[PDB]
């Protein structure tokens, strides 16, 4: 319950809509390697999160936060697949919102979101 | 109940203990009670031209353990199966209250089969499998349906199971339905 | 005639797995309450395990039947101590409540054969670390003369507990626990017992 | 002055009718009446008046809601749910004695009972692994009561005999009651308070007698009293609890009581029977009646 | 009848890895956690692995009979010491070897450092047929952890306790060489039992020259 | 039952990659960073590592059978050595090879020569359809640190302990000739063994020998 | 990390608004391309993020919390570097004049904390990606 909705079931019928056939086509022609670095800075920030029990997110994963939407705006920039990946999933977005939250939840409902994202991805091809 | 139960239980380990009246109490090895009770639903569904109807209850227990809790628990059980709409039958824990045609075709038929061709047929997949497979459909988040959809991807089942195992996952009766054939599988597969 | 009541906390040190379906499941679950479905401490297990305890020290000796009752042939004794079920209390449903943990827990197992070298996994629930059961104790104060004996043995008892396990494997380390006497205070009766302590 | 004792049980209670591995979820007058008496003489208070005048009733279900009454054996002008419903609210009492009550109404009524769930728990006993052996397991059937239930009765006599029980009451939340009262179960907390809806219900006369507790009456109470009445004989049996009766546990001789709910057109007042036999000392058994009238 | 605490600590001279279950795995997170005592979240060795390992080795020192296919067919000094279960003749367990905790000091040296108290290491597995690695994850616990072990003796024959303790010392110094927790063959499980304390919790035992 | 204890020193030839993932890496630095221990904060050749170096080479030396779609099926003297999975048939592990430590003679070498003990490797990969580089860091671990590296041989089998102690010799110096960790058939990974004392910890067998 | 004028704060955030504030799009003989900084490539920002790289290569693999003198000196040779490459090319000057890093770098050094020249770095980082983002 993220934003405008934005849940799992966002992810599966995004991704199924983005998915063309010509071979198994995503988002433009993104590469499951380009969604795995992605996922690997989700788990990096992720795991530091899950380890902290307060349930309020410190200044240190907020900065790491800030770092990953830095680092997602790299990855678009870089490729074009990526940028609109980013942009149909509005990945970028539920980080902003989940910053303006400051909440252990949103970001845990965020890292769920973003699994739910890759599994599909995987699962269509 | 009393003639013709001795020819419909012929050729399974099944000690009637007793027909008494109308009621039946039967012990036996699970699946061939299981197997039998249904094949006792079939045959009186065929009796009495299908207007008469009846609940079963269904209890595992070891070997070794009492006979009077056995009856007992399974007693409670028919209790709950017979506290829905006419005919239920409630298989091992009372979160299984299923139907006759459910538990005869939508359970072992329609699931049980494909998943035990499959793992037969498979000479890379086992019994782990089948438990991460049920250790996702357990779990009530609704993450794990997502997670089950990326094991089906490297799971090199055939895609015709596969998108049936999604779909069954994605409904809850379906989901309880493929849990209960899971569990039947690998009792069946144990040892 | 005199009854003393005792109440307190067990806190757990090692979780706890007093012992008491599908498979890949809990093989071996907890009791829990019917209803409320929280972990509970049978008081027979801490009467049992306290009487063991009490009897090793002391070693059908008097002191042991007369604690904790007998219904040999000719020595009836009324049991003194009425160990009730130890519940889970208030204060650690709110603490496990927040940070979203579970009461209960799921230690994984296994056991190495000695002959194939082969493991048996084994799913044993055991109450989480931290958590707190209000224990209760009542002692029934048939004679007057030995109450501060008894009282002495009960703490013999708890210390033996207290460096011992409560049900479940302890010597594989679980159920370790420490009690906390919140109070000693006469219920029924005009015995004054505030000289006497369990710890 | 009837006193409505309300009992809440912090703890399962046992509650066992014939055996351990049960768990009735009340207990008849007999066996709290023996308690009482086990407990006046801990107390070492006088038994005089526990005997001579103090009618109970056994213990009935309460919920949050209502308090509930044994189901009175009368005609019925379907019948399997009118036979699987044991209980009835007092607010539906007088409603079922006028047959107003019809089959879905009992079927909801008997679902209405919340008092609370029944298990069993399995035990072991290792007084045999340190000598020589294996371990015993057995197991007692508990009864767990819903938070907001309770089990309650009513008790009827003298002032001093009110105050006496209130006493006993008073020990007996500590002493515990029912079966395995020592090893966990049992213990409970109790109120006592003058009562108005049933104050209200018993000063009501009927054609018929309601028995609230189990009784019996003696030969000439008993010839006339069977005038086509409906009742349920229930056996009481069981073995003496007590330190100064003989070497080893000895039975009761065995005892046939109505049960509660038994409808009779004459009221007869019981009679507390001697139930011992090659005792130091009688082992009483209440069979005293607590009427209850009605219209049908 | 006298109750000994041997309280003192383990030092990991590698990584452990007790692993654990009951949690899905999240997509790209650790694929074996590490065991965790769930209300401090810190990793544990559970006082069942530390009295396996040790009943193992010394069971392996001091000889397995041929054929043993019960854990109660062990010699009578294992028997003895850790218990047995047989039909009738049943030996308590004198050991009670307790979960070993993170211990305080290496907390405080881990939250200095800013280091955290588990190794997310990152491994794979190279088949032999198609040389294709396999990703893995493992929890292990890093080398500065150490954890709080305590030890219970029951003395119940006094004329044995020299001789248990001399099993005990030969049972830890194997313990000191083998390692403890799985994976130990590839590099976890290594510790060390440095610290000790040992004195009598109840009884008049004496313990000075234990 | 002795367990006869391995000491020697691994010195880098060539600089060391052992890739480990869950490292932010800042734009233009180190893109797949070499493993560390996290106390030390140090560069680490872990046992997982040389465990399944030496067991790989070991079975190619020897030789492999077809279609071995599995560790478990192999030669049976590496599944002595190493252990064996098979159902119905396992077989414990005799080497336990841990993890080999950043050495105090060589970190206080490259301290006084004030030197770094990792190297950032600058490369790029030429797609030559179009000449067209894509560059990357790699770190590497600098030519001349020290490692000390800890087995541990579990004896049971005594009659062929020389035979499996000749197989542990092969398979070092198999280590030897290739490379260990990352791409070393570009120049990483190149090793040096030196043997320093073999011993017997705890036991009564004769390590003069070996 | 720091402070600019008008009481605008530094952070990553910042880095982008800076980045978006110097972007025009600039179209020459009818087509469209992204110029940031008033002629600013994406060769010089690599430079410049090569000479940050080193010393934040340095500082990491460094355990002490607070900044050793060596890369003290590594900043002021930062310092010179920066003045230098600013004074070469126009672009850059207005480049360094408008992200404010001059004067970020003299606050790390007075801070004097490696975590205060970690978020430095992350900001240079914030300042070249946003700029390869938005060209
Ligand atoms: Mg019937």
């Amino acid at each position: 319950e993220l934003a405008k909705m934005i849940d799992l079931n966002f992810a599966r019928k995004v991704v199924e809509e983005n998915k063309r056939v010509k071979e198994i086509v995503l988002f433009n022609g993104l590469t499951t390697s380009k969604l795995r670095n992605l996922l690997e800075l989700i788990n990096h920030v992720y795991t530091k999160v899950y380890n902290s029990d307060d349930t309020t997110l410190s200044e240190d994963v907020r900065d790491e936060l800030e770092y990953l939407k830095v680092k997602f705006a790299y990855e678009s920039g870089r490729e074009p697949a990526v940028r609109t990946f980013i942009e149909k999933t509005y990945v970028d977005k539920l980080v902003d919102v989940v910053l303006k939250k400051n909440t252990k939840k949103i970001f845990l409902d965020y890292c769920k979101y973003f699994e739910a994202l890759v599994a599909y991805a995987k699962f269509y091809r | 109940f009393k003639f013709e139960l001795s020819n419909i239980l012929k050729g399974a380990r099944i000690s009637v203990i007793y027909s008494g009246g109308d009621d039946l109490f039967l012990i036996g090895a699970w699946d061939d009670v299981i197997s039998k009770a249904l094949v006792l639903r079939k045959a009186f569904t065929r009796f009495s031209a299908g207007k008469l109807t009846f609940s079963a209850g269904i209890g595992m227990y070891p070997v070794k353990y009492p006979i009077s809790k056995m009856a007992s628990e399974t007693g409670v059980l028919e209790d709950l199966a017979k506290r829905g709409e006419k005919n239920q039958v409630a298989l091992w824990n009372d979160s299984k209250v299923f139907g006759w045609s459910q538990l005869e075709e939508q359970i072992l038929k329609e699931k049980m089969i494909p998943l035990q061709e499959a793992l037969t047929n498979s000479q890379e997949h086992g019994k782990s499998f089948l438990y991460k497979m049920l250790e996702l459909l357990r779990n009530e988040d609704q993450i794990n349906i997502a997670r089950l959809a990326y094991l089906l991807a490297r799971s090199s089942l055939s895609e015709e199971l596969t998108q049936s195992i999604f779909a069954w996952s994605q409904n809850k009766q379906q989901k309880v339905e493929l849990i209960t054939a899971i569990e039947y599988l690998v009792y069946q597969i144990r040892e | 005639y005199s009854k003393i009541r005792i109440v307190g906390k067990i806190d757990v040190l090692t979780g706890l797995h007093i012992g008491g379906s599908m498979i890949g499941a809990i093989a071996s679950p907890v009791v829990r309450d019917p209803y409320s479905r929280l972990p509970i401490i049978p008081g027979s297990s801490i009467k049992g395990k306290m009487r063991s305890l009490l009897a090793k020290h002391i070693g059908d000796a008097p002191e042991i039947l007369r604690l904790f009752g007998s219904s040999q042939k000719g020595a009836i004794q009324s049991s003194r101590l009425q160990i009730s079920d130890a519940f889970f209390s208030k204060a650690s449903q709110e603490e496990f409540d927040k940070k979203d943990l579970a009461y209960t827990e799921t230690k994984f197992e296994n056991t190495i054969s000695r002959l194939t070298a082969v493991a048996n996994p084994r799913q044993i629930e055991r109450v989480t670390r931290g958590a707190s059961f209000d224990f209760h104790i009542i002692y029934n104060v048939e004679n007057i003369n030995e109450v501060m004996a008894d009282f002495e043995n009960i703490k013999t008892a708890i210390h033996l507990l207290e460096n011992d396990y409560l049900g479940g494997g302890g010597t594989r380390g679980n159920g370790r626990i420490r009690f906390v006497i919140d109070s000693i205070d006469t219920v029924v009766g005009d015995f004054d017992s505030s000289n006497l302590s369990i710890k | 002055v009837v006193k409505l004792v309300k009992l809440t049980f912090k703890s399962p209670v046992h509650f066992g009718m014939k055996r351990l591995s049960d768990s009735n979820h009340t207990i008849a007058a007999d066996t709290l009446f023996s308690a009482l008496i086990i407990e006046a003489l801990q107390q070492q208070l006088e038994l005089s008046h526990l005997l001579n005048n103090l009618v109970i009733t056994d213990l009935f279900p309460y919920n949050k809601t209502s308090y509930f009454l044994p189901k009175p054996l009368i005609r019925i002008e379907g019948y399997k749910a009118f036979k699987k419903l044991t209980y009835i609210p007092v607010e539906n009492y007088s409603e079922y004695l006028r047959g107003e009550i019809d089959s879905l109404e009992a079927s909801k009524i008997a679902e209405s009972l919340n008092l609370g769930k029944a298990s069993l728990s399995t035990k072991v006993s290792l007084q045999a692994v340190d000598h020589n052996g294996e371990s015993e397991p057995y197991s007692v059937g508990n009864f767990t009561f819903y938070p907001e239930s309770g089990l309650y009765f009513l008790a009827k006599g003298n002032a001093d005999t009110i105050g006496q029980l209130e006493i006993l009451m008073h020990a007996l939340q500590y002493s515990g009651i029912g079966g395995k009262r020592s090893a966990g179960y049992g213990q409970f907390r109790c109120t006592i308070e003058d009562s108005g809806k049933f104050d209200s219900l018993l000063s009501q006369t009927g054609n018929i007698a309601i028995l609230l507790s189990s009784a019996m009456a003696s030969d000439e109470e008993l010839v006339d009293c069977l005038e086509d009445a409906r009742y349920l004989l229930k056996k009481r049996t069981g073995f003496v609890q007590s330190k100064t009766y003989a070497d080893q546990l000895v039975k009761k001789k065995d005892f046939y009581a109505f049960s509660a709910g038994s409808t009779f057109y004459q009221k007869f007042n019981g009679k507390i029977f001697d139930v011992s036999d090659n005792g130091r000392h009688s082992v009483y058994r209440y069979a005293k009646a607590f009427w209850l009238e009605g219209k049908i």
